[PDB]
RNA sequence: CGGCACCUUACGAGAAAUCAAAGUCUUUGGGUUCUGGGGGGAGUAUGGUCGCAAGGCUGAAACUUAAAGGAAUUGACGGAAGGGCACCACCAGGAGUGGAGCCUGCGGCUUAAUUUGACUCAACACGGGGAAACUCACCAGGUCCAGACACAAUAAGGAUUGACAGAUUGAGAGCUCUUUCUUGAUUUUGUGGGUGGUGGUGCAUGGCCGUUCUUAGUUGGUGGAGUGAUUUGUCUGCUUAAUUGCGAUAACGAACGAGACCUUAACCUACUAAAUAGUGCUGCUAGCAUUUGCUGGUAUAGUCACUUCUUAGAGGGACUAUCGAUUUCAAGUCGAUGGAAGUUUGAGGCAAUAACAGGUCUGUGAUGCCCUUAGACGUUCUGGGCCGCACGCGCGCUACACUGACGGAGCCAGCGAGUAUAAGCCUUGGCCGAGAGGUCUGGGAAAUCUUGUGAAACUCCGUCGUGCUGGGGAUAGAGCAUUGUAAUUGUUGCUCUUCAACGAGGAAUUCCUAGUAAGCGCAAGUCAUCAGCUUGCGUUGAUUACGUCCCUGCCCUUUGUACACACCG
């Protein structure tokens, strides 16, 4: 988060302004990448075949 | 808070006293002559010649460089 | 068969609540009687009629008004119910405060001003607000323009500024008055235009902070309900610090907040190194017994080794782990074992949706509007004030004695701070002074030196012996120093003296569950001087719960509403 707050001047009186945006953790190449909770599963590798009892010589 | 009221009379600004060729009273001409230098013009080494005193009672001053005489 | 009704559903109706009739009504017609045409005025006036009367029945208009009203929804509120959580609630306790003096603040009073903001929690050692000068906004005095810029006025035959002697003034302010000197187009007058204000307006505002509330709450996507605003999700029950999970389920899966996350504390003989840390060896040396032993100093060349302890960087380590129970066998909880740690591992930082007439224009060259703006409410400088005292209240410190006072002896922490041409920092070590304080050197711009900050409680040894005692240090005098231009209304300390109440605190009420409460000291801050105050740190170190909704507060649900500017209605 990185935020900016000015007063722009008007005729009647002060009008204070904020504003916040978000890079995108990914977009991150300093810090963190991602939040502090964010879990990320891999994906399965089973559903192989295997075979009784060969023996594979190079 | 409180209407400022006063006591003592309004005090005035003091006006540089103004007088018509003051450069003339420095000097007499003579015909057929030269400068009188009745004045006797300041001779400290800040200032230089024409330029003068001033003949008050019992004192001669000049306000460029602060001094008195006699 | 007749009845009084009841329960479910809504084919159907209805604005909906709801309705087996309020259905068979724009697909408008079974028969018939009565009544209404926005709210008032008003069921009033008048007439008639009945009545003993009270009154009944029939029954207007003028004028007035943009609404009144029905049903339901969300919120708000309730001197309604039901639950839940909480040492800013209680249980059981501990420590208190409230009783005396004193520092400080509030109001009050006085005042020349005793500036002022704030008044339940969320005002009152709070504005870091411990005010000699300055701060200061106040009071009695005096200067400066530091009024830019475009004009009109004046001006070289000088627009005007600085000023020696005296007078005056607090002033050695040429501020001014007599004094006539002195520079010269910068500049003197009026206007426009401004400029500046600790001036008013925080009920015109921003920003920040506090409160709701650090409670746990908030919202949308698709689906269901409803004509709709909306509702469900977001809930009977258990559990958790917790809308956090299990569980139940017209909801399913998510997002914010919580939790996670970050900083700090505890572990590391396992790595990475450390002469600004230490140790052990080795030299060189000193003491005592002479056993070859025990204790110091020294070695920025002993040109030694190491990181256990000291420091920090890379990591690992805890995840309620294993086991008994209890429970829906689920979320979890309780007892043990191991472990450095089994209370969210400890403490904090951050911290949702909208908001409050909560507080601040007395922090800003942050501002809108009103006031002033040259005899300034700007500024500066002088002297005074915030301290002023018949009074009520609050945060606290000394204490009320013996677990104690002193007087000796023991002698152990941790967080931190620091300068050069300044305008003076920490200041050692030595030398004087009873002390406070004074003098001469050095080191440190910093794990080096100040500083091991050798702190106090505490430990031991004696004096005192329940006495307002030697427990306590208020009131008051004298002298000695430091700080600062300046200490008088005593800055502050020291020496002597003065020896006050206080002999445990009514009604009330506050904080708190483990290195915690309570004692005990030290540092940083505001600071030229001043800390009974905060912010931190460390020493010693407990009693009792580990439960509940009895008080209080808040949250949630149900409920009620004629409120929505929302009961201060
Ligand atoms: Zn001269």
């Amino acid at each position: 988060i990185d935020i900016a707050i000015r007063h722009v001047l008007m005729r009647q009186g002060v009008l204070g302004i904020k504003v916040k945006i978000m890079k995108d953790p990914a977009a991150n190449r300093f810090g963190p990448r991602a939040l502090p909770d964010a879990v990320k599963i891999a994906e399965a590798k089973d559903e192989d075949e295997v075979i009784p009892a060969p023996t594979v010589k190079s | 808070r409180k209407k400022k009221v006063y006591t003592t009379p309004k005090k005035i600004k003091h006006k540089h006293r103004k007088h018509k060729l003051a450069v003339l009273t420095y000097y007499k001409v003579d015909n057929e002559g030269n400068v009188e230098r009745l004045r006797r013009e300041c001779p400290a080494p800040t200032c230089g010649a024409g330029i003068f005193m001033a003949n008050m009672k019992d004192r001669q001053y000049c306000g460029k460089c602060h001094l008195t005489l006699k």
